[PDB]
């Protein structure tokens, strides 16, 4: 059930069987035989399976968490304020980790779907996650152990502060 | 074995 | 012979009666930390009808 | 966390009110039951913590110590029945009570907001330890090692007394998350260097670090059974929970400040380790390979990345369960041939099957064969390590090397070779035992299916 | 020409075993049980949007159902 | 079953043992039988050339040189029987050994199942428990006043009296208890 | 009985501070001691270096 | 391989019949090499050696040298082996 | 130099008054009772059903929703050509640098 | 691809069923054994299906069936590479497994823990394939500490041997020191690339640097008992021979060079590090085949020719062809597994005998044992159209046609020589010749379950070879032009082997005796590296624990600094203090003083 | 012979030859089989060290 643009797949294409020889071939009977021992009675239980959980259906919800005051804006010592954006913020963090983990996901399943070609047909999914890790690591990268809100910010105006420099 | 418990000698050092 | 095996085997009811006491009281001191029930900026929802506390 | 602490305190009660056949019956049933409740504290959640209350809130890394100590209560209680049997009713009383008081104690320093508070129990938890230690062990050096278990701890505490009050004094507050929210950055002058001392050094002393190692040794060796069993498993740890809480006061100034406990420490394990291949005694080499393991967790601590904390946390509860367990397997040992030298007891494996498959578990444990939580720990301290530098992989390579060395040449001299033969008095393990090794074991290789229960709030 | 096998006593290592095989199957094959048969029939939560004006209670935002159950009962 | 050692070795028995050395040695290097046949006849004459030397100095050093010519022509892998010890079978079956005095740690219910057995057991043991005040008068009228001075043991003197100190030899473990 | 106690309780006891004794124990418990200092503090500060001047490569290192 | 008593001793006759240097009739469970047979104390070395490798067990060499008989040969092999029939 | 009575021989083992000793006491049905509490209370309790509640506690950690949130995002940004992660974790306008 | 996934991970899951059920009953009863060994050939007939469908269509897949743990940005969850390799070698070691259970059923009858020994046998299998089997780092760390311990468990079978115990901590030891490259590659993996995947590990490292390798390097020298780390491999002998023959002879050994196989496409790229692993390959197999030459154990002689097996493969991974190593893996799994056996039913023939030397005349007396060796040694040997001429012949003419450093090819010829001679070395010595053996004859092979496991493994060394090579996709480009005698040069230098060792041997017969040469000596003492280095090190290392760490710091130095020093200093003040004088004078005259001094010094 | 009075903790206890327990002979009844050691016998300071297990000093071929 999975979205398949957040996880894509490249369009499978199988060569169709193409017999040159007499000799029967030992998978079709193999794979036949375990379509009639193993498959059909496991779709039969799931079948089952899935009639006694329809006869019973619900829901659950995924819960949507409105944005709020980053720290940006809130006042010093204002431990309210501060205690919202700092719960924001590691939401964000936890969220961006669950982004760059799906993009290594993508890296992975193409380095083994496309084979002894990985090194070419897997350039795009590299080039993302070179972007994504780029990104991740200049906006979290060395903040510590006790990383907060505040200490991103600072890192975010150190770097700034570099650009301007740069600027000259 | 009994655990240890103060004897003569050690109680005459105090 | 009720009697006997109460009088001897009661305190098997001094720690549930514990953790029962310390659920309460801590429920109390939920009570005591109620400012902002319901007057964040992220949990903060208008009463459904027929509530008067999001628990909070 | 009254829903645990009242329970706890009941068993007071409970234990002076109980007749004199049912005390350990009744206590091991309840602090079983109070255990049970521990682990609704397991659920946390990720962003914060559970702030029960203005005095007690958990965490992700106070949750795991609190199940840890629930746990150990009926463990330490099933261990101490056998030698307090002789003992009066009031003195096992008394000894369940201390027992009882230390957990108590455990508790509130794990559960406490406030750093105060925090110093307050974890300093009183000395008094019922020493208590057990110099009136309940077997030897006349359980005064001397009171006395260096006390008087170490004491002299690392009382500055950082001194260095919270300034604190409470100056920033205004000593409640952990206001400090966390707050925590401006320290300046790198001759006080401030001063304060971190002060702040580190008793955590540093309560987590054995080699040069303020001397008392552990002594204490473990000399102390009952029960005492070894907390001292390895809980008492060790809160020098880890407090610095680990206390480093954020301390933000710059330990990337300068480490260096010195740094190379202690990774020193100091190739150091211990090598100790315990030459000990020749049980108890001895199980106190020397926690000395070690606490150091590989003060060399996480320090580095102080997510990384490097998880691995501390991991290390702490995987290495608590693990050196309980060693120093039973011992006492059972100690208790049939009444000695702790090695050799004396030999080819037990023979005489004792199922305590020999206890002992080849308890070492492959210790010397972190995988998934066992134990290497999940240390394996994460060695990657923050290898970040902080490549060079460190050579030490801790040997390090553990030398513990795989010296646990299987414990379980070889102790449950291989040819049996003793004077030694006639050795008897079918008691059903008492064989359940405390597994109630030992058993949770220790669980956690490997979930381990992010164990693995600290920067998960 | 059979010979006494001289060997440790086995009897209280096999009753340990026993006992302790006894007392975790004793909750765990009801334990066992009732998961597979909540599994199979209750089955697990489908996600589906918020209906509009609907605040849903803290259990119906985990799908398991006896995850929803330990929320609703304990947390 | 090892006999109580000397003191020191007589000169005819150091002999002896370089001989079973030397010939032993001689085998490892000599693997097939014809060729160790006719070194060892060899190395027999060489004992016999000088086996009624008089001069014990002369002697002596004639074996003080024949070591370190078996020193150097030792071979590095001396063939060693497989039970012997440093051989492969040496101390295999130690394990499988065990002490009689656990049998009495027995469960009743495992002591049921070899009735007779453990009947033959008791009778052993009222044996062993009526011999020991017999077996320690004797060695205390055996032994010198200074104190035993070698580790032989005196032999029953009378009927109806064990060898003192019998138990343990009597009652070792079997060579391959399994 | 012995040999553990002259192996743990005997040493300090017939100890006394010697030229053997205090050089030895100086050279192999402080002098290792410093020579991992300046080996982990010299990796350490080229790192830093290395870092400052933007010449280290850290790519994917993003799991510290 | 049963390795009865009746068994060490046919074998410690078999090898010391096909010793040449016994004569093989005079050759009995009780004579003494020593005296009365005519071997020396190498002979002694030898047979002991011969004996060790027909059983395939050492003999030890405090052990070896204080045989001086056949049956005592045949009585230590069997304390060895464990033979009690 | 005192008057002290014997040392106690090796505790006598539990074994020789009750084979079964089970250990935990010396009387017979305080031991049984003392090893089932210990067996229930432990084992099947503790280690069965608090196993299976720690396995089946609820998510709480929000591990299922940063994964939804993630994949939300990622499909919004790749469908309106936004990058996958911006470098700035704040938005650069509210900051005022000196 | 369906029943692909379902059935490679059903052939794993079957295994362990015997393990859940050692907790019953049959664990008791005699049954244990064969249930496990029929649990082994029913996993070795279910493997038989992957390894078809990859030869029709190459249906290689990687199964992440269980999420572990996320730790922030990385994701760690049991993951199986069911690749060639995996799709190939869980047959092969299957089978293997297959006859050495059943070969030990008839060799461990006696023994009274016998469902332990297999038990512990299919535990080993279980790891060895989790090593095989393996997508992440951390999962092949599980697989290779599994079959550390294991081996530890199995070789001090006998734990009253005090050399068992010995060679069972040699074992660990020398395989922990590798194990510290491991944990380096893994820390450097995680650090660098942020994943333990391998697919994440080769996408991300293009051009992989040294560090890593280098560690990969340590822990496959000490996974196969390369220089520096091989004496382990020789003493594991200590161990009972169906231990040694499954894990120490032919399965575990090859987990170091299967692990620098796994990590091929990362080794490509780094030329130190395939001249490094060449070099260790041709020190290993020239050291170890002349230690095996004048060796006069069996067990001893077979041991190190599985070292200098091992040796050449790491010279195949050094020479950049890394599927002929696989290859040769296969290969040497069947020949030396049978070798083994076959040492194991002369041990049991000739009552627990081990030394050449005392065993002769044996060719007549056991023919089917006498075949099976003889048929072994010749595969080994790389005779044509064996099971080692596919994988052996190859290797070696890939060597010759390649950019190589020339001393390892040199090195490597000399021990194809060698190999011919220890195999001489052995049939001569037992086989042929007069019986040399203890009088009573007990030799009697005439047992279903010694001759079935060994016509298996026989089967599989005389015909494997060919199907597998002609079955599996041509992975490299062959040598197709290339000298006569570049050609035959295996075939030569295994033929003057076989006729120098022939001579040699012969001579043995001539009534001379010579003293030992100086270089035989430096042969039979395995070169020196036990008696020194066995004992240099250890005894530095504890005696410096003893005397430096235990005593001079922890006992006296730490405690003179902080705790004596302050407790003598208070001790010394408390004596000041209670003078114990109690004078009115004599204080009364320090009120004088401290009055005065207070009216100066405070005004 | 007492170790050197050089104040490294050894006092009293016997200077004993540093031969590994491997060198004793194995065909002697000792009182302690595998150690190869006898009751009331001097035990050597760095007998752990010195077990067959351990670090091993008998005589070499070479």
């Amino acid at each position: 059930s999975w979205d398949k643009d957040v996880y894509p797949e490249p369009p499978r294409r199988t060569p169709a069987p193409a017999p040159q020889t007499s000799l029967p071939n030992p998978v079709t009977y193999l794979t036949k035989i375990f379509d009639l021992l193993v498959d059909r009675p496991v779709t039969l239980a799931r079948e089952f399976i899935e009639q006694q959980h329809a006869k019973n259906r619900y829901y659950y919800y995924h819960r949507e968490f409105r944005r709020v005051p980053d720290i940006t804006e809130c006042e010093e010592k204002d431990i309210l304020c501060m205690f919202e954006a700092e719960m924001q913020w590691r939401r964000d963090y936890k969220v961006d980790q669950e982004i760059v983990n799906i993009i290594q996901e993508r890296l992975k399943a193409c380095q083994q779907r496309e084979g002894e070609s990985y090194r070419q047909n897997c350039a795009k999914e590299l080039e993302q996650f070179t972007q994504v890790s780029k990104a991740f690591q200049d906006r979290y990268s060395d903040l510590g152990a006790h990383y907060s809100a505040r200490k991103c910010l600072a890192k975010q105006k150190q770097r700034m502060l570099a650009e301007r420099k740069a600027a000259k | 074995a009994r655990q240890w418990q103060p004897d003569v000698e050690w109680a005459e050092q105090f | 012979n009720v009697l006997q095996i109460v009088r001897d085997h009661w305190v098997h009811i001094l720690v549930p009666v514990g953790f029962v006491f310390g659920c309460y009281l801590d429920r109390r001191s939920d009570e005591k930390l109620t400012a902002f029930r319901n007057k964040s900026l992220l949990f903060k929802r208008e009463l459904r009808p027929n509530e008067e506390v999001t628990w909070k | 966390m009254l829903k645990i602490i009242i329970p706890t305190t009941m068993l007071l009660p409970m234990t002076w009110m109980s007749k004199h056949n049912m005390i350990w019956i009744n206590a091991t049933v309840h602090s079983l039951l109070i255990s049970l409740i521990s682990l609704s504290l397991l659920n946390q959640l990720g962003e914060n913590s559970l702030n029960f209350s203005l005095t007690f809130f958990s965490d992700s890394l106070s949750a795991p110590l609190l199940v840890l100590t629930t746990w150990l209560l009926p463990l330490m209680l099933m261990a101490s029945q056998s030698h307090l049997s002789k003992e009066t009713t009031t003195r096992k009383k008394l000894y369940i009570t201390m027992l009882i008081l230390l957990q108590l104690f455990l508790i509130m320093t794990f559960t406490a907001t406030e750093l105060i508070l925090f110093y307050i129990l974890f300093e009183a938890t000395l008094v019922p330890t020493l208590i057990i230690i110099t009136r309940w062990g077997n030897q006349t050096e359980r005064l001397n090692a009171g006395l260096y278990f006390l008087f170490y701890t004491l002299a690392g505490s009382l500055p950082l007394l001194v260095a919270l009050v300034y604190i409470q004094n100056t920033t205004g507050s000593l409640n952990f998350l206001i400090i966390h929210y707050w925590s401006h950055p320290l300046s790198n002058s001759w006080s401030n260097i001063f304060m971190w001392l002060a702040c580190i050094m008793a955590f540093m002393v309560k987590m054995p670090l080699y040069g303020l190692h001397l008392w552990l040794p002594k204490a473990h060796v000399e102390a009952p059974i029960a005492g070894s069993m907390v001292l390895a498993a809980v008492l060790l740890k809160l020098g880890g929970y407090g610095m680990m809480r206390i480093t954020t006061i301390l933000n710059p100034l330990t990337n300068y400040m480490a260096y010195p406990f740094l190379m202690l420490s990774m020193w100091g394990m190739i150091m211990t380790s090598s100790i315990c291949l030459r000990q020749t005694d049980l108890k001895s080499l199980i106190a020397y390979s926690s000395v070690s393991h606490m150091a590989l967790v003060i060399v996480a601590i320090m580095i102080q990345t997510p990384w490097s904390f998880m691995g501390a946390t991991a290390l702490m509860i995987a290495h608590g369960l693990t050196s309980s367990m060693l120093f039973c397997l011992a006492n059972t040992n100690y208790e049939r041939v009444h000695s702790r030298t090695m050799i004396l007891a030999r080819g037990l494996q023979t005489l004792l099957p199922l305590m020999a498959t206890w002992w080849l578990m308890a070492s492959l444990t210790n010397l972190a064969l995988p998934p066992s939580i134990n290497l999940i720990g240390e394996l994460f301290i060695i990657t923050a390590s290898f970040s902080w530098s490549n060079i460190t992989i050579i030490l801790m390579g040997m390090n553990m090397m030398i513990t795989a060395l010296y646990s299987l040449y414990m379980l070889i001299t102790t449950q291989r070779g040819k049996y003793t033969h004077h030694i006639n008095n050795i008897k079918a393990s008691f059903t008492r035992e064989n359940a405390l090794m597994a109630l030992h074991i058993l949770p220790l290789l669980l956690l490997t299916l979930n381990p992010k229960m164990i693995l600290g709030p920067l998960y | 020409k059979r010979l006494f096998i001289i060997k440790p006593s086995g009897f209280y290592d096999r009753r340990f075993l026993k006992l302790m095989r006894f007392y975790i199957l004793l909750t765990g094959i009801p334990v066992a049980i009732g998961i597979t048969l909540v599994n199979v029939f209750i089955g697990e939560a489908e996600l589906a949007d918020i209906p509009e004006g609907y605040v849903p209670e803290h259990w119906e935002y985990f799908k398991h159902p006896i995850s929803r159950w330990i929320a609703r009962t304990f947390y | 079953a090892f006999s109580a050692p000397a003191a020191y070795l007589t000169h005819q028995q150091k002999v002896l043992r370089l001989y079973k050395r030397a010939l032993r040695h001689l085998e490892s290097w000599c693997v097939h039988r014809d060729k160790y046949r006719y070194f060892a006849c060899l190395m027999r004459a060489r004992f016999d050339e000088h086996k009624n030397e008089k001069d014990m100095v002369k002697a002596t050093q004639l074996l003080r040189q024949a070591e370190e010519e078996f020193w150097y022509g030792q071979h590095p892998q001396p063939y060693i029987f497989p039970e012997s010890p440093g051989g492969t079978s040496y101390e295999r079956y130690e394990c499988y050994k065990v002490p009689e005095w656990c049998l009495d740690d027995w469960h009743p219910s495992e002591k049921a199942m070899y009735p007779d057995y453990f009947a033959k057991r008791e009778q052993w043991k009222r044996l062993r428990r009526e011999s020991w005040e017999r077996e320690v008068k004797q060695l205390q009228e055996e032994t010198p006043p200074g104190g035993p001075r070698t580790e032989a043991l005196p032999p029953a003197r009378k009927e109806g009296d064990l060898p003192p100190l019998w138990w343990h030899i009597v009652t070792r473990p079997r060579e391959r208890p399994m | 009985i012995r040999w553990t106690y002259a192996r743990s309780a005997n040493i300090y006891p017939n100890f006394r501070p010697t030229p053997k004794t205090s050089l030895l124990g100086a050279l192999f418990g402080i002098g290792p001691l410093f020579f991992w200092y300046y080996v982990f503090k010299t990796d350490r500060d080229k790192k830093e270096k290395l870092i400052q001047e933007g010449k280290l490569d850290q790519t994917f290192n993003i799991s510290y | 391989p049963p390795l009865t008593l009746e068994a060490i001793k046919d074998r410690v006759l078999y090898v010391l019949k096909l010793y040449d240097k016994i004569d093989p009739e005079k050759l009995s469970v009780n004579s003494h090499f020593m005296k009365d047979l005519g071997l020396d104390s190498l002979d002694q070395v030898e047979i002991i050696m011969a004996m060790e490798d027909e059983f395939g067990f050492e003999i030890p060499d405090i052990d070896a040298e204080k045989l001086m008989c056949p049956q005592e040969i045949v009585d230590y092999i069997a304390d060895k082996k464990d033979v009690y029939e | 130099i005192r008057l002290q009575e014997d040392p106690d021989p090796e505790d006598e083992n539990l074994y020789e008054k009750n084979p079964d000793s089970h250990g935990y006491d010396k009387d017979p049905i305080v031991d049984l009772w003392n090893m089932r509490v210990v067996f229930f209370f432990g084992f099947s309790i503790v280690l069965v059903l608090g196993s299976t509640f720690v396995a089946y506690l609820p998510d709480y950690r929000m591990q299922e929703w940063a994964r939804r949130e993630a994949e939300r995002l990622v499909k919004y940004r790749e469908a309106n050509g936004l990058p996958l992660m911006e470098s700035n974790c704040f938005d650069p306008n509210k900051i005022q640098l000196p | 691809m369906n029943p692909f996934a379902s059935l490679t991970l059903t052939t794993l899951i079957i295994l362990t069923i015997p393990i859940m059920m050692s907790n019953s009953n049959i664990y008791k009863t005699n049954l244990y054994p064969n249930y496990v060994k029929t649990t082994v050939s029913y996993a070795f007939t279910l493997s038989l299906v992957p390894l078809l469908m990859f030869m029709h269509t190459g249906q290689e897949m990687i199964i992440s069936n269980w999420h572990w743990m996320t730790l922030q940005t990385v994701e760690l969850s049991l993951s199986f590479k069911m690749d060639y390799f995996s799709v190939m070698f869980i047959p092969v070691a299957l089978f293997v497994t297959w006859s050495i259970m059943e070969f030990s059923m008839w060799y461990m009858h006696s023994d009274p823990f016998i469902n332990r020994f297999f038990k512990y046998l299919v535990l080993f299998l279980i790891t060895m394939m989790i090593l095989v089997t393996a997508n992440n780092l951390f999962q092949l760390f599980i697989g290779w500490e599994g079959v550390g311990i294991m081996s530890f468990l199995l070789i001090g079978w006998w734990h009253g041997r005090t050399d068992a115990n010995t060679a069972a901590l040699q074992a660990i030891l020398y395989n922990r020191i590798g194990d510290i490259g491991f944990v380096l590659s893994m820390a450097w993996f995680l650090t660098h690339s942020n994943a333990w995947d391998l697919q994440q590990i080769f996408m991300l490292n293009n051009e992989c640097p040294n560090m890593p390798l280098i560690g990969l390097l340590l822990a496959a020298a000490g996974k196969s008992a390369q220089f520096g780390l091989h004496p382990w491999l020789p003493s594991a002998m200590e161990g009972p021979t169906p231990v040694s023959a499954l894990l120490h002879s032919s399965t575990m050994v090859v987990a170091g060079v299967f692990l620098l196989i796994r990590f091929y496409p990362l080794m490509e790229t780094n030329k130190l590090v395939q001249t490094m692993t060449l070099c260790l390959g041709a020190i290993t197999t020239l050291f170890t085949a002349l230690c095996a030459i004048t060796q006069n154990d069996i067990k001893k002689i077979v041991a190190f020719s599985t070292s200098s097996q091992l040796g050449l493969m790491m010279v195949t991974i050094g020479i950049n062809q890394p599927h002929l190593a696989f290859l040769h893996i296969c290969m040497h799994a069947f020949f030396k597994a049978m070798l083994f056996m076959c040492s194991g039913s002369i041990i049991h023939s000739l009552n627990d005998e081990q030394d050449i030397r005392k065993m002769g005349g044996l060719y007549k007396a056991m023919p089917f044992t006498t075949t099976a060796l003889i048929i072994g040694s010749l595969a080994l040997t790389g005779m044509p159209y064996l099971t080692g001429f596919y994988s052996k012949d190859l290797i070696i003419e890939a060597v010759n046609m390649s950019y190589t450093n020339a001393w390892a090819l040199l090195m490597t010829l000399i021990a194809t020589s060698l190999t011919a001679a220890y195999s001489t070395r052995i049939i001569f010595f037992a086989f042929l010749g007069k019986p040399r053996f203890p009088p009573l004859v007990l030799i009697n092979e005439n047992n279903p379950l010694l001759i079935n496991s060994i016509k298996r493994l026989l089967i599989g060394s005389i015909f494997a070879g060919f199907i597998i090579s002609n079955n599996i996709p041509p992975m490299t480009v062959p040598n197709t032009t290339m000298p006569l005698y570049m050609k035959m040069t295996a075939l030569i230098v295994t033929i003057m082997g076989f006729m120098l060792a022939l001579e040699l041997n012969n001579t043995t017969y001539y009534l001379k005796f010579k003293y030992p040469s100086q270089t035989y000596k430096f042969s039979n003492m395995l070169g020196y590296y036990p008696s020194i280095m066995h004992r240099l090190p250890t005894y530095h290392n504890l005696s410096m624990s003893q005397k430096s760490a235990s005593s001079l710091l922890d006992l006296i130095w730490l405690e003179t600094i902080l705790p004596k020093t302050t407790s003598f200093i208070q001790m010394k003040m408390s004596i000041m203090v209670s003078n114990q004088k109690g004078l009115i004078k004599l204080y009364f005259l320090s009120f004088l003083i401290t009055i005065m001094i207070s009216m100066t010094l405070f005004n | 012979e007492p170790y050197p009075d050089d104040g490294m903790g050894y006092g009293d206890y016997p200077k004993l030859p540093d031969r590994s327990q491997q060198e004793r002979d194995p065909w002697y009844d000792w009182d302690h089989p595998d150690l190869r050691l006898n009751w009331g016998e001097p035990i050597h300071w760095d007998l752990d060290m010195y077990i067959r297990n351990r670090v091993d000093t008998s005589p070499t071929p070479v």
